[PDB]
RNA sequence: UAGCGGCGAGCGAACGGGGAGCAGCCCAGAGCCUGAAUCAGUGUGUGUGUUAGUGGAAGCGUCUGGAAAGGCGCGCGAUACAGGGUGACAGCCCCGUACACAAAAAUGCACAUGCUGUGAGCUCGAUGAGUAGGGCGGGACACGUGGUAUCCUGUCUGAAUAUGGGGGGACCAUCCUCCAAGGCUAAAUACUCCUGACUGACCGAUAGUGAACCAGUACCGUGAGGGAAAGGCGAAAAGAACCCCGGCGAGGGGAGUGAAAAAGAACCUGAAACCGUGUACGUACAAGCAGUGGGAGCACGCUUAGGCGUGUGACUGCGUACCUUUUGUAUAAUGGGUCAGCGACUUAUAUUCUGUAGCAAGGUUAACCGAAUAGGGGAGCCGAAGGGAAACCGAGUCUUAACU
RNA sequence: GCUUGACUGCGAGCGUGACGGCGCGAGCAGGUGCGAAAGCAGGUCAUAGUGAUCCGGUGGUUCUGAAUGGAAGGGCCAUC
């Protein structure tokens, strides 16, 4: 397994089980969902019929009146009413499997590394924390919608890359399975590789 | 919440190897001397729970 | 996630009450009314695509029974003697025959009159 | 590979059921529950064992036997268990380290379960009949 | 789980383990040397915050249009493409935003340094009595008096006090462990009337607060108390000068404004029930769930000049709504005047089974740490062994003196 | 006439029950009675004569025994 770099003229050497196994579409897509729960805030409520303002009183007779007995002015039947199920906050997060977790990344590098959106380079670095920079660096490099992983994540790289919405930097701890498929190309630097592959080895 | 055994069950049910549950027999605390020697010897080891039993039996005991 | 029924609920009610068009009073006009009469509309056109084939045979059957007695003999005579000459030729066809072809019946009489000779 | 082309295992994902929602989904009007009664009821239902008046099953059948508080201090030790400790020598502290056995734990037994294959020293433990040659003939031995 | 329990319904520990956070002291007293310590209080420096603020980049042409921020073309800023506004959707029009700065005055904090009280340390003592314990009655302990330890005490009593005393779940012995009857003590923990900022697979006017609006109002009630309805002209009021009918009305018709007035204030959209005017066809000898199958005629379209389409429907076969509940309902059993809107199998945690995915004799971590959906954390939990009430034995075990 | 088989441990197999249960049973081990012996005997010609569980009582059995030795209490067997 030889993965070739950009900047420098090499071909670098990382795992087959990392970087060269088969795409399992129903374990990435269990880890994706997850980490989409994950995001979920779930604030929220409505009022149950105990929860709405208003008195106790039964607001007619039982029998007699002609009407449809009634107990509660707050019964999810009336208008102005408690919610029948009202929702309370709610934790959307799930569990992922420590082993499902790191399968997923396999699974989406190797899918990188075989649809070539991996591209390797052995430095990625802007000399001052300037946009148009970066903007000029990823023209020439023909890159727009890219995530940008480097070992040290540098201040003038990071700043550099704030408004530019089509250009993500993470360090390689930094790394999820939901924006490794988001981004059209992964940029990664022969440094970032080495701590990828420690990571999941 | 945690379901709560129904701890009158767990004095009378042990859950045995291929998972069936095995009780004491009835008719063996009084009234003894009336009863044939043969008829109590049979009551004295322990039986497997009936197959429409163990419904019951199992609704009692979710921790066995 | 709160959904608004509004616009689907608006479609289904008017599904039915298009299908309720020219019938009387409420039954073209109210929901609750309609819906009944579109429901019974098709359990009756249901029952009346069998019933049709019968009510057409019936109407055949009359007429061939009124061309036959015209040459001379019976339907249920006419038939057998058609069955006998073994002519295939459907009531439906007899039926158009008697009316459009008196000629060409009076020859289908013949025939039968002679396999029954 | 795009957050758009991804999903789920055939089979992995069934719809839940809902209830009372017409009658082509086959659940509409009774949801399920039938015509009348208790269990049609919300809130319906008896509690576990009730067999309808009727003693039940685990009232008309006698209370038998105590439990052993020695038992919830004494744990098994399988012969595959005894390469897993720190320097092929098994005793009770050693066990303990390799989180074979509970903290708690003060009387252990080794059985015929698994293989040794490896030479081993069992000290303080008791050990099976079986266990026995088991470790003798993979080279070990046993201090009582 | 162990237990408690009309051993019912139910109630339900601890030991021990992993974490967060950690902090120890004083009096029951003199003496010695001294007031040094550490806390407070009250002053002034010293930063750093708070309560106003300051600066803050870069766009033009052309097309559609009432209007351009939209399309097309060519530029430019970005540590600023958070967000909001502007005649439609703006990085560059405006307000901001990133970033960089700012306080006369008051005030929080953290230091440092003055000052008032507090008095460190060291030898030598001392060591909480109507108390512990008990009898009676209750209560609390997961523990319902039970074989019931332990805690509290209304009532009656009542020690030993370090050579002494408490506890180790009836009780005794032994051993271990602790020192009651005096007191103080940060952090980790609980909560939000209120303030700021930010966020939402939360609502969007019958929803969301009862209350988007002058709502705890109107209104109801002697009172406590109960308690609504009700949002939207337009980009801009440019909110209709003037004329005409009318009662110097209401209301309307013109004119004018506007992109639009069928946006005219009873104002965005403008459904349905319900009520009309117009036109086509049917209908005054005809009996019933009002349709359906057949079907003439009439009217109006249409591309073979043909039929075809659309509306209507004379005449005719068949034909007793729907829901519910029932053995069974046209039922003269139930429910619904109609429309519109709302209105009922949910959520959390346990548990079992099925499917599916991962790993596999292993699987998986919880709290927590971590800026970390990562990573760490294996305390635990389930599984790989059972049998027996149990000691215990163990691929066996129990039963029995022993098994055919 | 003689006797204690109205035995103790078990039990192939079967009957009958939703279940709890109830019933029939040759044969095996131990020990026994009657018979010269083959044998027969685990009550009575058979089918009614009965009451789950809990709670507790009595005897037996160191199975358990909350620091340890005991004990209490619990279990197990018999029985009320
Ligand atoms: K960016
Ligand atoms: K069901
Ligand atoms: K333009
Ligand atoms: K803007
Ligand atoms: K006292
Ligand atoms: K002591
Ligand atoms: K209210
Ligand atoms: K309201
Ligand atoms: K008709
Ligand atoms: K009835
Ligand atoms: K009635
Ligand atoms: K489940
Ligand atoms: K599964
Ligand atoms: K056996
Ligand atoms: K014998
Ligand atoms: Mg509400
Ligand atoms: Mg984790
Ligand atoms: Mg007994
Ligand atoms: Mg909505
Ligand atoms: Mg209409
Ligand atoms: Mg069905
Ligand atoms: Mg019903
Ligand atoms: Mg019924
Ligand atoms: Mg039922
Ligand atoms: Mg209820
Ligand atoms: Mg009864
Ligand atoms: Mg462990
Ligand atoms: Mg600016
Ligand atoms: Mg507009
Ligand atoms: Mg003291
Ligand atoms: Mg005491
Ligand atoms: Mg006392
Ligand atoms: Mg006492
Ligand atoms: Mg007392
Ligand atoms: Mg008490
Ligand atoms: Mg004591
Ligand atoms: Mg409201
Ligand atoms: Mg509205
Ligand atoms: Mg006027
Ligand atoms: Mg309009
Ligand atoms: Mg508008
Ligand atoms: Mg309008
Ligand atoms: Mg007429
Ligand atoms: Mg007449
Ligand atoms: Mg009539
Ligand atoms: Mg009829
Ligand atoms: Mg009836
Ligand atoms: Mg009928
Ligand atoms: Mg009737
Ligand atoms: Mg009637
Ligand atoms: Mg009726
Ligand atoms: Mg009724
Ligand atoms: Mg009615
Ligand atoms: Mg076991
Ligand atoms: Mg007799
Ligand atoms: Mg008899
Ligand atoms: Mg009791
Ligand atoms: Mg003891
Ligand atoms: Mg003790």
């Amino acid at each position: 397994m030889e993965l070739v770099l950009k900047d420098a003229q090499s071909a670098l050497t990382v795992s087959e089980t990392t970087f060269g196994r088969d795409f399992n579409e129903a374990l990435v897509h269990q880890v994706v969902v997850a980490y989409a729960a994950g995001a979920r805030q779930g604030t929220r409520a409505q009022k149950t019929r105990a929860e709405v303002t208003g008195s106790g009183k039964k607001p007619w007779r039982q029998k007699g009146t002609g009407r449809a007995r009634s107990g509660s002015i707050k019964s999810p039947i009336w208008r102005s009413g408690g919610v029948t199920f009202a929702a309370r906050p709610q934790d959307h997060s799930q569990k992922v499997n420590k082993k499902m977790y790191r399968g997923a990344l396999k699974s989406i590098l190797s899918e990188l590394v075989r649809q070539d959106r991996l591209i390797v380079v052995e430095k990625f670095s802007v000399e001052a924390p300037k946009t148009k920079l970066l903007a000029q660096k990823l023209k020439d490099m023909a890159l727009e919608d890219v995530l940008i992983i480097t070992g040290e994540l540098d201040e003038n790289l990071f700043l550099a890359a704030r408004n530019l919405h089509k250009v993500d930097v993470r360090d390689a701890t930094g790394i999820d399975p939901v924006s490794l498929i988001a981004f059209d190309k992964v940029v990664m630097t022969a440094d970032a590789v080495k701590q990828v592959e420690e990571m999941l080895a | 919440p945690k379901i709560k055994t129904v701890r009158g069950a767990a004095k009378r049910f042990k859950k045995t190897g291929k998972g069936g549950f095995k009780h004491k027999h009835a008719n063996l605390r009084h009234i003894l001397t009336k009863k044939a020697t043969k008829r109590k010897r049979h009551l004295r080891p322990k039986a497997m729970v009936s197959k429409g039993d163990l419904g019951l039996v199992i609704a009692c005991l979710p921790y066995a | 996630a709160r959904v608004k029924r509004g616009v689907i609920a608006r479609a289904r009610h008017k599904k039915i009450l298009k299908q309720a068009k020219g019938y009387y009073g409420a039954r073209s006009r109210v929901y609750r009314v309609a819906f009944q009469a579109v429901i019974k509309a098709g359990q009756y056109a249901y029952r009346d695509r069998r019933q049709r084939k019968r009510q057409f045979r019936q109407l055949w059957i009359a007429r061939i029974n009124a061309a036959a007695r015209q040459n001379g003999i019976s339907y249920s005579k006419f038939i057998n003697g058609l069955k006998k000459a073994s002519v295939e030729i459907d009531r439906k066809i007899l039926a158009d025959i008697a009316v459009f072809d008196k000629v060409a019946f009076t020859a289908l009489v013949e025939k039968a009159k002679a396999a029954l000779a | 590979m795009r957050l758009n082309t991804l999903s789920p295992a055939e089979g992995s994902k069934k719809a839940g059921k809902r209830l009372g929602r017409g009658i082509g989904s086959g659940l509409g009007k009774t949801g399920g529950r039938g015509h009348k009664g208790q269990k049609s009821r919300s809130g319906g239902g008896v509690r576990r064992g009730f067999e309808g008046g009727q003693m039940p099953l685990y009232r008309r059948l006698p209370k038998f036997g105590f439990t052993s508080r020695k038992a919830a201090i004494t744990a098994e030790i399988r012969l595959s268990d005894l390469a897993k400790v720190e320097g092929g020598v098994v005793d009770l502290n050693t066990l303990k380290a390799a989180n074979i056995i509970g903290i708690q734990i003060e009387f252990a037994k080794v059985i015929l379960a698994g293989e040794v294959t490896t030479p081993v020293t069992v000290r303080g433990l008791r050990v099976t009949k079986g266990a026995r040659a088991a470790i003798e003939a993979a080279g070990g031995k046993i201090e009582e």
